[PDB]
RNA sequence: AAACUCCAUAUAUAUAAUUUUAAUUAUAUAUAAUUUUAUAUUAUUUAAUAUAAAGAAAGGAAUUAAGACAAAUCAUAAUGAUCCUUAUAAUAUGGGUAAUAGACGUGCUAUAAUAAAAUGAUAAUAAAAUUAUAUAAAAUAUAUUUAAUUAUAUUUAAUUAAUAAUAUAAAACAUUUUAAUUUUUAAUAUAUUUUUUUAUUAUAAAUAUGAAUUAUAAUCUGAAAUUCGAUUAUAUGAAA
């Protein structure tokens, strides 16, 4: 849910256990909005191929998790 | 499991069966089954007046609903073949397949567009 | 290639005439996280500073004792703990 | 609009009371459009056809007297037999 | 045009066209893969007046105003009074036609 | 091939209690032309030009043969042979198909005054087609001090349709404005060009073109808009 009313996007996670004991949260959500309730929790967000380790700072609070796991590789040209 | 592809034992549609068709049909059946419930959950979610905790719970429930409850997941296949491109709704058929049927005279009132 | 500032002829400081570098310094009051004020001499012109993140509010230094802001503002009617408990099923991971 | 607003609002409320329709003067999101939408599920379900339709299996059930022949099935069986003969039959399936 | 010089504007325009329209044109040819031997060719009325009009338009476009209609009118008045590079161009065309006298085929 | 065919046209008849009306219509059935006749002028009884009198009489669509190109399609579908059968078959969660050096087609928008923008409610003038997996009218609210416009929200009036809605068609035409342009403005006078004139003073290569690119805020659909959707607002204003 983008629109301010109805928001924000929420997904079920193993949050409380992570908060108690530093066990990273392997998310395959990528469309869950980051919340104030998880800043300083270690997330392992899916990238299509491999799960990506991220520590959620206070600057990330508005954004989605998938925004920090870049799916495509950085393009180059083989100059032949 | 082993004995069936999907959780619920649904019937096969008559005539042309295909894996994709099978997948779609089952999905449609599940949508039909759980249409009212989904609507009710949506209503509970998108409510300024109701308690916020309840709306959150409803939203969570909606999120947790499977692939086969989703209306958006349904895709209109061809019924004669199993194609899913240029599928005309007025005769649930693919473009080429529709034309083939039309020229034969299978369609109830279709004919060459001469002007 | 190497970026430089090319030197002019150096000014001859005579023996005995060398003077110590007394830089211009103001007496600056630092109020820490709590109301404890401390005076320190400083080269920047600011008589008073108040600090937000110090040792006096850091957990390491006392064990015994605006994206987030924006989010809070525009999800205020909902009031977002109870919410955590509601949205934290730890089966799937 | 020289006619007053409050009176018009009252009239609208009265009309709403008379008919079943709701009266929302503030213009808040009530959620009415979610429920009020006609549910389309049965029509969607009925897309591919009537699953209970007569098949060749039944054409033996209804008319045992008539020894029918399903041609496509027979052809398939003949093909399978041919494959078996020339060493191109299906490999035996693993169970584990 | 009428306002500037009080006499039938359409008639004046027609006269201007008649004056300006070159009676023939030196049309180029391939000539059986050889020298491109040009020939004078007689012009239809429309073609004659078409040639004139394009020149008139060009000469109007050199005038000052924002509105093209004004520019056009000024140009038409000038032509009625008797001044244009269009006339010079016509004269040149006629001279070029005069060269190549017997290049005309049927004669 | 032509012709019969369909659309469109002209005429006639039938039907429509002229509130489902548009009879200036719609739709069944006919008739009508691949037009006819005559006077002349060239070339040999005819054939092209011209003239005349008789007619509503003038188009478009479908149809694209045989062969060929081992042209395209095993990804509409089906089938031969061949290969896979705990996998080359089947289901879920996410990602990809949207990657970006150069290059190639198709388009769209532009580079301003024979051309762009504001406005136009006794609402200037159409056709064709869609609306029970819907079309959504009026009206209220916010963006926005009036209101209209445009965009959302609020809520469903009417109709599953010659009856209601999508939907007051738009260019047109008319007033206004328009930088480049000291080809204008505003201070004075001026006057039989007064939405204006004259005099004297001051007014000193991308805009009041274009809309790429980006920042923030909202809205829409959906369970979900990060990769990867669509609007609106306030800024941004490349190239050309
Ligand atoms: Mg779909
Ligand atoms: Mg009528
Ligand atoms: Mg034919
Ligand atoms: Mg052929
Ligand atoms: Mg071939
Ligand atoms: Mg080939
Ligand atoms: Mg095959
Ligand atoms: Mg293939
Ligand atoms: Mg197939
Ligand atoms: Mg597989
Ligand atoms: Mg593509
Ligand atoms: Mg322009
Ligand atoms: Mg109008
Ligand atoms: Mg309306
Ligand atoms: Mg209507
Ligand atoms: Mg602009
Ligand atoms: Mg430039």
């Amino acid at each position: 849910s983008r629109s301010v009313w109805k928001g924000p996007n929420i997904v079920p996670l193993p949050i409380r256990e992570a908060m108690t004991k530093g066990t990273p949260i392997r998310t395959n959500a990528r469309a869950a909005t980051i919340l104030p309730q998880f800043v300083g929790l270690k997330f392992q967000i899916h990238n299509g191929k491999e799960y990506v380790p991220i520590e959620i700072s206070e600057d990330m609070v508005g954004h989605k998790l998938g925004e920090f796991a870049p799916t495509r590789k950085r393009f180059s040209y083989t100059q032949t | 499991m082993g004995n069936f592809r999907f959780p619920i034992k649904t019937k096969l549609p008559p005539g042309f069966i295909n894996a994709r068709i099978l997948r779609d049909n089952f999905k449609r059946q599940q949508f039909k089954e759980n249409e009212i419930l989904v609507k009710s959950l949506k209503f509970i979610a998108r409510n300024m007046n109701l308690p916020t905790k309840l709306r959150l719970e409803a939203q969570l429930k909606l999120n947790a609903l499977p692939n086969y409850m989703r209306s958006t997941q349904i895709k209109n296949r061809c019924v004669d073949s199993g194609h899913a491109r240029f599928v005309l709704s007025d005769f649930r058929l693919c473009r080429y397949q529709f034309r083939e049927n039309a020229l034969k005279g299978n369609l109830p009132g279709v004919k060459k567009g001469i002007w | 290639t190497r970026i430089t500032l090319p030197r002019r002829p150096a000014k001859k400081i005579q023996l005995g005439k060398s003077r110590p570098a007394i830089y211009h310094q103001f007496n600056v009051k630092m109020e820490l996280s709590d109301g404890s004020v401390v005076i320190r001499r400083s080269q920047y012109p600011k008589g008073e500073i108040r600090l937000i993140q110090d040792q006096r509010n850091n957990p390491l230094w006392n064990p015994s004792r605006g994206s987030l802001d924006r989010f809070n503002k525009r999800y205020s009617s909902l009031f977002s703990t109870v919410e955590l408990s509601e949205e934290n099923k730890k089966k799937t991971q | 609009m020289n006619v007053p607003k409050a009176r018009l609002l009252k009239v609208a409320e009265l009309s709403a009371k008379i008919f079943d329709q709701n009266f929302n003067p503030s213009g808040i999101r009530t959620g009415s459009k979610i429920l009020n939408e006609r549910l389309k599920g049965p029509s969607v379900a009925s897309y591919y056809g009537n699953p209970d339709i007569l098949k060749f299996r039944h054409l033996k059930t209804l008319y045992p007297d008539i020894e029918f022949v399903d041609l496509e099935e027979q052809y398939r069986l003949s093909m399978v037999e041919a494959k078996k003969r020339r060493g191109k039959g299906a490999p035996k399936k693993m169970k584990k | 045009v009428y306002c500037q010089t009080r006499q039938d504007p359409i008639q004046a325009l027609e006269k201007s066209l008649d004056e300006l329209a070159p009676l023939m044109m030196t049309k180029t040819f391939n000539t059986g893969v050889a020298k491109a031997s040009v020939i004078p060719v007689p012009l239809n009325k429309r073609q004659r007046n078409r040639i004139a009009w394009n020149w008139i338009v060009q000469s109007a476009n050199q005038r000052v105003s924002s509105d093209f209609a004004v520019r056009l009118g000024e140009e038409l008045t000038a032509i009625a009074k008797g001044t244009s590079s269009a006339f010079e161009k016509r004269d040149q065309i006629h001279k070029t036609a005069i060269a190549h006298r017997a290049y005309i085929q049927l004669k």
